[PDB]
C-alpha cells in the first residue's frame, strides 16, 4: 500500500529546509 | 462587502504592518533576564530553547542563532528578514514574537511558548486528519496567506513542522526564516523538497503561487496521512513534482480531489489563488462550502483537537535533544552584518 511504502520511507521524520 | 469587509481589514492591517516594518523593535530584552530550560529544538538554523523569564514567571520559546553559523550558511539577508517581518506582523494564527536581542555570539528571537507542539507530531502517530479535520487547519492558512501575501510577504516554508498547536487546538505559524517581503518576481532556491512548486524545482523567477501550491501539498499530507510527492532522496521527490502527475487515496472526497487539482496546477496561469479572483477561487470552492470564514478568525469554531494540558513550562510533546552551552565570546563578532537586528 501508498501508507505502507510511506512508513518503511527515510523521510518520515521531521524534513529539513534546503539552501543553495 | 462580504469580499469588501475584508479589503476594510486589510487596509487596517496593512497599515499597522507599515509603521512597525519603518520602524522596527529592536534590544527588548537581555538573555540573563532568562532561565533556560530545555532545548526543545535544534537543527544547521539555529535551536529553540524553552526559557522561563524571570520578572514575570512566563514561559517563552527563545530561538538561538550563532551569527559565525548564519554567515557560513549565507543566511544573512535572510536572517534580516525574519526578524524585521516577525516583529511587524499581528495574526492570530502567527506566533508572536514577544523580544528580541544579540550579544557578542548571538542573536535571540523569543516567541510565546505552545505547549501542545507542532502539527507534524500529532500527524504522524495519529496517521491522518479527517476531510472536516484537515479542512479547519487548512482554512486557518488560507487566511494567514489571505494576510501575509496582501502585505507583500511570501511564507516559502509551510509544512506540518512549521504549525504549532495552541491551548485552543488553532494553529500557529512559526518559523519565518526564508520569509521575505517582494514585489513581484524573486529566485532564491529554498523550502523543503516535499513541498516545493515545479517553477522552484526548475529555477524560473517565481512568486507567492508557491505558497498556493504548497498548501496542496499539506491539505494532502493531512488527510491521507502521507506527501502526494515522496521518495527516499530529495532528487526524486523532485522529478515527481515535475512530472505533471498526482495520484489520490480512494478515501479522498470528489470536492478535496479537484480542490487538490487546482492547487497542484503545474500551469500558473490555472493554479488556484494565482488568478484574478485570487483568494476567493479556494475561499468560495464547494470543499469549503460548510466553512464560515469568520468564524475560523475569531476563534469560535469548535477544534477536532485539543492537546492535553500537563502545565506551563511542560515539554512533553517535544522529543529529547542534547544540551548544548550558550557560548557568548568576549569579542564582539560580525558587528556591521547584523546591525540593524
Amino acid at each position: 500500500t501508498t501508507y505502507a511504502d510511506f512508513i518503511a520511507s527515510g523521510r518520515t521524520g521531521r524534513r529539513n529546509a534546503i539552501h543553495d | 462587502s462580504e469580499q469588501e469587509s475584508v479589503k476594510e481589514f486589510l487596509a487596517k492591517a496593512k497599515e499597522d504592518f507599515l509603521k512597525k516594518w519603518e520602524n522596527p523593535a529592536q534590544n527588548t530584552a537581555h538573555l540573563d533576564q532568562f532561565e533556560r530550560i530545555k532545548t526543545i529544538g535544534t537543527g544547521s538554523f539555529g535551536r529553540v530553547m524553552l526559557v522561563k523569564h524571570m520578572e514575570t514567571g512566563n514561559h517563552y520559546a527563545m530561538k538561538i542563532l550563532d551569527k559565525q553559523k548564519v554567515v557560513k550558511l549565507k543566511q544573512i539577508e535572510h536572517t534580516l528578514n525574519e526578524k524585521r517581518i516577525l516583529q511587524a506582523v499581528n495574526f492570530p494564527f502567527l506566533v508572536k514574537l514577544e523580544f528580541s536581542f544579540k550579544d557578542n555570539s548571538n542573536l535571540y528571537m523569543v516567541m510565546e511558548y505552545m505547549p501542545g507542539g507542532d502539527m507534524f507530531s500529532h500527524l504522524r502517530r495519529i496517521g491522518r486528519f479527517s476531510e472536516p479535520h484537515a479542512r479547519f487547519y487548512a482554512a486557518q492558512i488560507v487566511l494567514t496567506f489571505e494576510y501575509l501575501h496582501s502585505l507583500d510577504l511570501i511564507y516559502r516554508d509551510l509544512k506540518p513542522e512549521n504549525l504549532l498547536i495552541d491551548q485552543q487546538g488553532y494553529i500557529k505559524v512559526a518559523d519565518f526564516g526564508f520569509a521575505k517581503r517582494v514585489k513581484g518576481r524573486t529566485w532564491t532556491l529554498c523550502g523543503t523538497p516535499e513541498y516545493l512548486a515545479p517553477e522552484i524545482i526548475l529555477s524560473k523567477g517565481y512568486n507567492k503561487a508557491v505558497d498556493w501550491w504548497a498548501l496542496g501539498v499539506l491539505i494532502y499530507e493531512m488527510a491521507a496521512g502521507y506527501p502526494p510527492f515522496f521518495a527516499d532522496q530529495p532528487i526524486q521527490i523532485y522529478e515527481k513534482i515535475v512530472s505533471g502527475k498526482v495520484r489520490f487515496p480512494s478515501h479522498f472526497s470528489s470536492d478535496l480531489k479537484d480542490l487538490l487539482r487546482n492547487l497542484l496546477q503545474v500551469d500558473l496561469t490555472k493554479r488556484f489563488g494565482n488568478l484574478k479572483n485570487g483568494v476567493n477561487d479556494i475561499k468560495n470552492h464547494k470543499w469549503f462550502a460548510t466553512t464560515d470564514w469568520i468564524a475560523i478568525y475569531q476563534r469560535k469554531v469548535e477544534a477536532p483537537f485539543i492537546p492535553k494540558f500537563k502545565g506551563p513550562g511542560d515539554t512533553s510533546n517535544f522529543d529529547d535533544y542534547e544540551e548544548e552551552e550558550i557560548r557568548v565570546s568576549i569579542n564582539e563578532k560580525c558587528g556591521k552584518e547584523f546591525s540593524e537586528f
